[PDB]
């Protein structure tokens, strides 16, 4: 069977706090 | 409707804004 | 009837600056050259 | 030591600041924020977990206020930028 991995997935990278920033 | 610290320093203008309003 | 189209003239600039900000673009967008100037400036710094 | 212009190190990460407790809540992996600039702000001690700011110490250009020699010799020093204490 097939879906649609809508957007999930995405995971923190690296070990940051940037607040408020488009990185 | 109109809108760091590595030794970039902003300067203040002269004629602050109330002044200009004067 | 001239201060009546002068006194409702002076209103609708009122309004046209309310609501849209297209009037402002000049001066925004010298900020926004400026600006986004300096972040090309400290962006260098991160560059090898 | 905080509130106060230090040199410090944390986890060997290295640096001059002014070490100030912060209000920002780190997520339990993370150690390291960083700012728009990617420059390092926050950090967690490593021995206690704590996290830190990093405000980088003051400083400013001098200018110097003077009437012509002519005139005189007196001369007012202007220190941009800095509060009335760091001096
Ligand atoms: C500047 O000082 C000299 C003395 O060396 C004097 O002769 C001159 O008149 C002074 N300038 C003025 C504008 O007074
Ligand atoms: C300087 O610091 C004092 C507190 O120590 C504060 O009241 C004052 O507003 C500060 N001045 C500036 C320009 O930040």
């Amino acid at each position: 069977a097939y879906t649609n991995s809508f957007t999930r997935g995405v995971y923190y990278p690296d070990k940051v706090f940037r607040s408020s920033v488009l990185h | 409707k109109v809108t760091k610290f590595n030794g970039l320093t902003v300067l203040p203008p002269l004629l602050t804004d109330e002044m200009i309003a004067q | 009837l001239i201060a009546n189209q002068f006194n409702s003239a002076i209103g609708k600039i009122q309004d046209s600056l309310s609501s849209t900000a297209s009037a402002l673009g000049k001066l925004q967008d010298v900020v926004n050259q400026n600006a986004q100037a300096l972040n090309t400036l400290v962006k260098q710094l991160s560059s090898n | 030591v905080k509130n106060k212009c230090v040199n410090f190190n944390f986890n060997g990460l290295t640096g001059t600041g002014v070490l100030t407790e912060s209000n920002k809540k780190f997520l339990p992996f993370q150690q390291f924020g960083r700012d728009i600039a990617d420059t390092t702000d926050a950090v967690r001690d490593p021995q206690t977990l704590e996290i830190l700011d990093i405000t980088p110490c003051s400083f400013g250009g001098v200018s110097v206020i003077t009437p012509g020699t002519n005139t005189s010799n007196q001369v007012a020093v202007l220190y941009q930028d800095v509060n009335c204490t760091e001096v």
